[PDB]
């Protein structure tokens, strides 16, 4: 009786997620570290297309991060 | 109504050329019209534009 | 396909004659043989009025009976072993075969019924493309406008930009087939970026068309922008040696020559079909432009200056301008006593007013006409 | 009927559940003419599906 509310919320997101018109200039930006417990229904061509990753920097990046922080 | 129309047509005439036209009775229309006129002018002009200038060469 | 070239050569034979009895006719006939065509042979013979060899006709019809028999039979085997996407294909070969046999109604119906199948896109769309193709072939019109609408929808829904380009090549060529060059301008002019549709004609032909119409209905700075500076044209417009020579002659104010190449190309249009009798509309217009372009920088200039430039006699030049002035297509006016020409600029309103009234009248006449009909 | 709690009238459509499930799955609606390099399969598929259905009498 708590899940029920969420699922729909998904279905809500789901329904109005693809319900648009292709023209509706509305982008959806979702941020999450645990990119895993996400119903695939989310990542489907249409609802969530571009999938972008945020690595834990390395050498170069750090230089920019360091230089930027300092 | 059509019959009435036909009758009216008959009264107005017969007719000679009209009959022929009817017998002949097509094509399209394209888009817009006016004014056609003659033809064979442009090159004729050039044919003369030469000749003209050729006459003007002769000049 | 059906290969247009048959039609073009056919028209060539029609010509003002010209007979001849040269390359053309026997080119046609040669492609009757290998095409075992028929509906022509009676259609053409009845048109050109020169039939013979009742035997050849019989042979062609016979072989046709053979293959139509075969495809019918093939289809029969499918009905018992369908093969949905297959059946429709054998049909495509049926109506298609009507295309090789160039019979309009038959491929028409055949294709239609194949749409009830088709199902996909390339079959329900590209097939339509061919159906209209027939339209282009016969020299019809409406038969196309109704199908370009169909494909229009099929493309508007999904599809891609690969079919849309051919599409614009067809629509464009059509626009040229009428007096509608403006619509063909952007359409064709934008068709240079892509042109996979060699189905109709080659690339340099097309080039000459898009450059022709471009020169005709583009403004001077957008002529320089989209055509004179055509990356795809420079490599091609160097391949030619006629239209280009004229196009440059204009843009660069080298009139006198412009004329000669203009007449030339005119004498090259009457040969085509897309223009047919438009060869008279094109040149007329191309006369005005230059006259216009020549005056635009002058509030007065003397005839002999003009005549000298173009290299014609005065009297003929005056005689020419007299065509365009009274029609308010040219903002000049002439003084013959002193041999001078002054330019009266026009007002924007004067332009629309004349156009607005003309358009309004056309709508009014159509409104009333059909009004009475629905009224009774 | 609100208070009468009897049928006032029967509205149109119901929405289906299986259709709803299919919507939620969203699996590309793909037509043949768009997969080159997958006939032999297709043939096999046709053999194992299309033919089996079109004419199970075969």
């Amino acid at each position: 009786g708590a899940d029920r509310e969420v699922q729909r919320i998904l279905l809500e997101l789901l329904n109005q997620m693809d319900g648009f018109d292709q023209n509706v200039n509305v982008k959806v930006i979702m941020a999450t570290n645990r990119a895993d417990t996400l119903d695939p229904a989310l990542l489907r061509p249409g609802r969530l297309d571009r999938k972008i990753e945020f690595p834990l920097p390395d050498r170069r990046q750090k230089r920019l991060i360091f230089s930027t922080i300092t | 109504e059509k019959k009435q129309p036909v009758d009216l047509g008959l009264l107005e005439e017969d007719d000679e050329f009209e009959e022929f036209p009817a017998e002949d009775w097509d094509a399209h229309v394209w888009e817009d019209n006016w004014d056609d006129d003659n033809v064979e002018d442009d090159f004729s002009n050039q044919l003369r534009a030469e000749l003209e200038k050729h006459g003007y060469k002769m000049e | 396909n059906p290969d247009l070239r048959i039609a073009q050569l056919r028209f060539l034979l029609s010509l003002p004659e010209h007979r001849g009895d040269a390359a053309v006719r026997d080119e046609l006939m040669a492609a009757v043989r290998d095409n075992n065509m028929a509906p022509y042979y009676e259609a053409l013979c009845k048109s050109l009025d020169w039939q013979i060899d009742v035997d050849l006709l019989n042979k062609m019809k016979k072989a046709n009976e053979d293959e139509l028999k075969r495809l019918d039979e093939e289809l029969e085997d499918a009905e018992k072993n369908l093969g949905e996407s297959e059946i429709r294909d054998a049909m495509m070969a049926k109506a298609e075969y009507l295309c090789r046999i160039g019979d309009k109604e038959g491929a028409l119906t055949a294709f239609r019924k194949t749409y009830d199948k088709t199902v996909a896109l390339g079959h329900r769309l590209d097939i339509v493309f061919y159906l209209l193709r027939i339209g282009l072939f016969y020299m019809d019109n409406d038969l196309i406008t109704r199908n370009t609408e169909k494909a229009k929808s099929l493309i508007e829904e999904g599809g891609d930009w690969d079919r849309r380009n051919r599409l614009k090549v067809y629509q464009g060529l059509y626009c040229v087939a009428i007096r509608d060059f403006k619509q063909a301008a952007e359409l064709f002019l934008d068709t240079v970026s892509t042109f996979t549709s060699y189905e109709l004609m080659d690339y340099k032909t097309f080039v000459t068309y898009t450059v022709y119409v471009s020169m005709i209905a583009l403004e001077r700075p957008d002529l320089r922008e989209k055509v004179i500076k055509g990356a795809e044209i420079l490599e091609v417009l160097h391949s030619l040696p006629a239209v280009r020579q004229y196009l440059f002659s204009l843009y660069e104010c080298r009139y006198s020559v412009f004329f000669q190449s203009l007449a030339v190309v005119e004498q090259e249009m009457k040969k085509d079909w897309l223009f047919a009798p438009h060869y008279r509309y094109y040149v007329r217009e191309m006369r005005i432009h230059a006259y216009s372009q020549l005056l635009e920088s002058y509030r007065s200039l003397t005839l002999g200056y003009m005549a000298e430039a173009f290299g014609v006699g005065v009297e003929f030049i005056d005689q020419e301008l007299s065509r365009f002035i009274a029609a308010g297509r040219l903002h000049c006016k002439i003084d013959k006593v002193n041999e001078i020409v002054e330019t009266n600029r026009p007002d924007s309103k004067n332009w629309q007013y004349q156009e607005t009234i003309k358009k309004g009248d056309l709508l009014l006449n159509r409104v009333q006409k059909l009004s009475r009909v629905i009224n009774m | 009927r609100n208070d009468s709690y009897t049928l006032h009238k029967i509205l149109p459509n119901k929405v289906d559940p299986l259709v709803s499930l299919m919507m939620v799955e969203k699996v590309p609606d793909s037509t043949y003419e768009m997969i080159g390099g997958l006939d032999k399969q297709i043939k096999e598929i046709k053999e194992v599906i299309e033919l089996p259905v079109k004419h199970p009498e075969l």
